[PDB]
């Protein structure tokens, strides 16, 4: 994606039936979530 | 802020050269 | 008056040399234009009027040397 | 609401009218010229200067 | 119309005016020295002819 | 120059809630309401020239063309009278 | 060059320096501060 | 030693490295100038005298060292013994997404894809 | 004499005579004469 | 004689036999100075519609000139007191800017192309820098003539060919402007003189004789640029020179 | 008259020196074009019209020289 | 008397070669202007007065040579 | 005769402009080399521009060459 | 009066040295523009060096102009 | 001695052609000075006296050239 | 005789044109010196004698230019 990630879309467009045996198919699935935090209380939830 | 011969540091030195070439 | 009119032609010949300044000049301006577009293709509408301006201001120095030749040919 | 009660010709207000209602403007401009400050402090931020360059 | 503001234009710009007077005087003497040359001694619009003298005309 | 800078700054800031109120209503009461004393025109042979070309919404650059035509005519008359 | 060396040197320089002192006094006392009055007035209505 | 993916690290002595730099391809050599450059999404190659071995890459950074060691870092990566229809069917879905922030990411795919076609 | 000239040229002469013009009989009555005078007398030399 | 456009002709006249009163009399140069003064008066007097705050479309021009010369002389002399020398840095602009647009009008006349007036104005500004510098900074005014920390055995050479560049400044500042305006006008008149005799030969030349006309139009397009840029370059060099004279480097 | 005519041939010889300006300059433009395509190949279609424009405008100041050369030949 | 005017016109022809030192001058100044704006798009309003300053304050040395040419031609 | 001698002088003078081509053709081929060496994949695209630049600079030199021949023969 | 005509040839030839001066002021302000554009916080540091180098280069172009004025007026 | 007195002035004119090398040379020295201080701001106090050293050492050639010009003009 | 006494002075006026070679050569030498010191400060003690070595024989070529002028100026 980003630049930080530039080479993780260039590596995940360039990810997409071979090497993807566990390794890469899983390198492609990330299950993270972010949430911003305000005055204790949060903001809202969203997928990374 | 020059130092010629460890003397008093001269002012700017610019007037003396003009005075030398003036009398010619 | 044959000598002065022979000298007029030689003077108009000598006053042609100053055009090489403009001939290298316009080129150096446009060469910098090309090498500036290739480094950054987004700054085109900012840079290209300055290239036209440098073109004009060097072509003026070319024509200032052409007009002396046009004086020495006829005037 | 006396501010809205007096109506607003800001599109046609005269600088002579401001000088008449405020001699402070005339004194500030006069002292600002005498000291020499042709700059106007805080003008450029909300109003574009429109210099060529 | 216009309100005149008394801006200081004399206690700031005096050497410009002194230089102006000096260049005025020096160009006066330069004009008098140039108006008597060989090329321009018979141009009839010079101010010599309006007062007295006429036609050196020996060149 | 620090003092001069301070003077300019003071002018911008000025001096003195109530500081905005007795400024703004005291400014507003003798603000003339309906655009009064309008004086939209006059008669001085140039105020009619200033209203048609130079004032508020007319503002057009035709006086540059008038002026250029004036110098063209004047210089042509002088050149024709002296050299032609 | 023949045209810029006449007798009219003092003519040129006299009306030129009269115009310079004229424009200097005229600009400085009249026309620059009539723009600066507009400036201070706009900023004074802006600050209010 | 010095050429690493985060999941798989690769190389160790080298006689010539070719890289796809920020501004056009470049070639490091036996003694070279110390440099850092963004690595564009393209092919690379190692050397060991007369040994040809080319990889593709995602992009990252190269860094020629004063001590003379070249360090090359990328994310994902054999040449054609790695990456046609796998590319083709994906290229379809790529171009499709572009017409859609979301479609901006697809712009990144077109250039990365178009490049790979040439191999 | 023409198709639409008798209205278009009439409006042209009217607009030439709409600004305080006492020459509404012929708008070009004095202009076309002075053009001939300037041409024949050679008042404007082509330069 | 392509240079007949700069002839000075006397018009209103005055003479005597007691005193040489021929210095002041209304002349082509003098009449065009009256015209420059009336134009500059016209750009500010009747421009302002009834002293309105909003500043109608004509006043944006004389707003922008003011602002682009304030923001130019604040970035040059830029010290404790820069505004005290701002009316001169503006009235050196507006004379040259108006006297090089009036001169573009075809049957008109270049004030700026008289070397005797412009070189005189330049010498006036140079002596008014040296006198101001001596008055403000005593005998240490000559500290301007040594650049920076320099080795002493080559300081007098670097003083001599610094002062030579210091009094070349007297005539260079004027002769730049004089040369630009004179060469531009002489170029336009000579190319007009050539294209006129180009179009009086056989009738095939008035056909496709549009390209030299277009070249003269392009040079006239160039000539406004070379006329306004010199009006700016005068006012930038005599801001830099007041930076040197007022502040010692 | 031979003395005027011979000098006219000499001035026509002298005049053509200024064409080396155009000869260097057109090539400087095309060389910057080459170095610009080699950095970014996707900008060739944008840049190449200004390269041929620079060719034309630099050939202009050489053909003014060539014009003065022919006017010192056949006029 | 023909020799004076003849060498006068020859020297006036010679004294226009210095304009090739001004054409290339304006060229290199606007070339650096283009390369400086292209590699940093926020420097234009700081580098443009130095560009105009360097432009005319470099031409001046070609215009001195043109004034030597005019004092030869007409003086 | 002086005129035929001045013909040979002017023919000698007018060949100075060939150094313009002799330098410029090399600047084009130098940019060609530095472009192929930086990017080998653009060679077939770039090479006709180098041929075109060689031809045009050759024409600029050949103008001086043909003025030299006209001062020689015609 | 061969000398009165040959001083004009000398005043013409001695004006060629400004060729170096114009190119010189160009190279100085060119390096100044490149130096400001690379490092934006160096203008007030290095600008007097540019004005110094310009003053020196003009004066050493100006030698030719004063020799031309001595030949034409002395 | 009219021929030798004329050759004095011709030689004094042709003498200062080589003086343009100093005008280019001072510029190349200060050009590298600005270009070097632009990279490193902290190298000024070493490089700047070295720069004025190179200035005077390149200046000596143009001064010798002007010296030969004054020797041919004044003796 | 005056015909060779003129040619002495004219040849001395010619032979100072080669001084521009040294006047630009000292500049290129000290320019690369300044670039090297500003690029790498700690290499100065090694680099500086090479620049003095280059300056020495470049200025000697300038003196080779100047010595023919001295030889032809005085016999």
């Amino acid at each position: 994606m980003s630049y930080a990630a530039y080479l993780n879309v260039a590596a995940q467009a360039i990810r997409s039936t071979e090497l993807q045996t566990a390794s890469v198919t899983n390198r492609s699935q990330t299950d993270a979530f972010y949430t911003q935090y305000k005055n204790a209380s949060e903001p809202t939830p969203m997928t990374k | 802020y020059h130092f010629m011969g460890k003397a008093i540091p001269p002012h700017q030195l610019a007037i003396g050269t003009l005075g030398l070439l003036g009398l010619l | 008056m044959q000598l002065v009119l022979a000298a007029k032609y030689i003077g108009a010949g000598i006053s042609t040399i100053g055009l090489l300044g403009a001939g290298i000049g316009i080129a150096i301006v446009f060469a910098a234009l090309i090498n500036g577009v290739s480094r950054n293709p987004s700054i085109k509408d900012t840079v290209f009027p300055m290239a036209i301006l440098g073109f004009a201001l060097s072509e003026a120095t070319g024509l200032f040397c052409l007009m002396v030749s046009f004086l020495l040919l006829f005037g | 609401l006396d501010n809205i009660q007096s109506a607003r010709p800001f599109d046609e207000l005269t600088v002579d009218d401001l000088t008449k209602i405020k001699p402070e403007i005339d004194a500030k401009v006069e002292e600002m010229v005498k000291k020499g400050k042709w700059d106007v402090p805080g003008y450029k931020d909300r109003f574009g200067n429109l210099n060529v360059m | 119309m216009l309100k005149r503001f008394p801006t200081p234009i004399l206690k700031v710009y005096w050497p410009f005016f002194v230089a102006g007077a000096a260049v005025y005087y020096g160009m006066s003497k330069a004009a008098d020295l140039s108006s008597n040359t060989k090329e321009f001694i018979n141009d009839p619009r010079n101010p010599r002819f309006a007062k007295g003298g006429k036609f050196v005309e020996v060149d | 120059v620090s003092t001069l800078i301070p003077p300019k700054v003071v002018s911008s800031k000025n001096i003195g809630p109530n500081a905005k109120r007795i400024a703004n209503v005291v400014h507003f009461y003798k603000s003339l309401p309906q655009g009064p004393a309008p004086a939209i025109k006059a008669n001085t042979r140039l105020a009619r020239y200033k209203a048609k070309y130079f004032d508020g919404d007319n503002a057009s650059g035709k006086p540059l063309w008038h002026f250029a035509l004036g110098i063209i005519a004047f210089g042509y008359s002088m050149e024709y009278y002296f050299h032609l | 060059m023949p045209q810029l060396v006449p007798f009219y040197f003092m003519n040129q320089l006299t009306y030129g320096f009269l115009l310079m002192i004229t424009l200097l006094i005229l600009f400085s006392q009249f026309f620059l501060p009539m723009i600066l009055r507009l400036y201070v007035s706009r900023l004074f209505i802006s600050k209010l | 030693l010095q050429f690493a993916l985060p999941h798989e690290t690769l190389y160790s002595e080298v006689t010539q490295v070719n890289l796809p730099a920020k501004s056009g391809r470049i070639g490091v050599l036996a003694n070279h100038v110390p440099t850092v450059e963004q690595l564009l999404p393209g092919v690379v190659e190692v050397m060991e005298g007369s040994n040809s071995k080319k990889f593709f890459i995602s992009g990252g950074f190269a860094t020629v060292q004063p001590d003379s060691q070249l360090c090359v870092t990328a994310i994902e990566a054999p040449l054609e013994s790695f990456s046609e229809n796998i590319k083709n069917l994906l290229a379809e879905a790529k171009k499709n997404v572009s017409s859609s922030r979301e479609a901006a990411e697809a712009a990144i795919q077109v250039e990365v894809l178009e490049n790979l076609q040439s191999v | 004499k023409q198709t639409d000239p008798k209205a278009k040229a009439n409006s042209i002469i009217n607009a030439i005579p709409g600004n305080n013009i006492l020459t509404k009989t012929g708008v070009l009555g004095t202009s076309a004469a002075a053009v001939i005078y300037a041409i024949s007398n050679e008042l404007y030399v082509i330069n | 004689s392509p240079l007949d456009q700069f002839e000075i002709r006397t018009l209103f006249g005055l003479q005597s036999s007691f005193i040489d009163l021929s210095c002041l009399n209304l002349t082509t140069f003098s009449l065009y100075t009256i015209i420059v003064l009336l134009v500059i008066t016209s750009l500010y007097t009747l421009t302002n519609n009834n002293n309105k705050i909003i500043g109608s479309r004509w006043l944006i021009s004389q707003e922008a000139i003011y602002d682009t010369i304030m923001n130019m002389t604040k970035g040059q002399i830029g010290g404790k007191n820069w505004g005290l020398y701002f009316p001169m840095i503006f009235t050196l602009f507006m004379f040259i800017f108006i006297a090089n647009l009036i001169s573009m009008i075809p049957y008109s006349f270049a004030l700026s192309a008289h070397l005797v007036f412009i070189i005189s104005l330049s010498i006036v500004i140079w002596l008014g820098n040296t006198i101001l510098g001596l008055y403000k900074h005593g005998w240490v005014f000559f500290s301007l003539f040594v650049p920076a920390g320099t080795p002493l055995p080559l300081v007098p050479l670097l003083v001599i060919i610094e002062t030579l560049s210091y009094f070349a400044r007297a005539i260079s500042l004027g002769l730049r402007l004089g040369s630009n305006i004179l060469a531009g006008h002489l170029l336009m008149v000579i190319l007009a003189g050539l294209t006129f005799n180009f179009m009086l030969i056989n009738l095939f030349t008035l056909v496709f004789g549009f390209v030299p006309l277009a070249m003269i139009l392009a040079i006239m397009m160039l000539e406004f640029a070379i006329g306004i840029i010199q009006g700016y370059v005068w006012a930038i060099l005599t801001a830099s020179y007041l930076k040197d004279a007022v502040y010692l480097h």
